[PDB]
């Protein structure tokens, strides 16, 4: 355990550059049940994590 | 002789910047599969400093 932190449409971007994990986020209300609505928005950065951990796979949890 | 400090002796590829690798997977230096068993051409990736 090298790190531990504790504190509609949601968009996230995950990138891993030089061992740094950048997570950009954005939220917005929506009214649609088919797919993601057509439109444009910007996803500001929210987290930079110094994991230095190899990444080749991920999996969501609901 | 203090052997508590270790160094990785084998790896399939070089590290990217600030990467951290603490794996202990047995490295197969030969054609014989190791199946997690150390031996000839089957090495523990870490080795102690003397
Ligand atoms: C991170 O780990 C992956 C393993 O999932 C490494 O990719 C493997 O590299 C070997 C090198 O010969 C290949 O034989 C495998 O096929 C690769 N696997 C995958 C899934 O790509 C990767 O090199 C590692 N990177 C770092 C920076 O540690």
């Amino acid at each position: 355990c090298t790190f531990e932190y504790v504190s509609n449409l949601r968009e996230f971007v995950f990138k891993n550059i030089d061992g740094y994990f950048k997570i950009y986020s954005k939220h917005t209300p929506i009214n649609l049940v088919r797919d993601l609505p057509q439109g444009f928005s910007a996803l500001e950065p929210l987290v930079d994590l110094p994991i230095g951990i190899n990444i080749t796979r991920f999996q969501t949890l609901l | 002789g203090n052997y508590n400090y270790l160094y990785r002796l084998f790896r399939k590829s070089n590290l990217k910047p600030f990467e951290r690798d603490i794996s202990t997977e047995i490295y197969q230096a030969g054609s014989t599969p190791c199946n997690g068993v150390e031996g000839f051409n089957c090495y523990f990736p870490l080795q102690s400093y003397g």
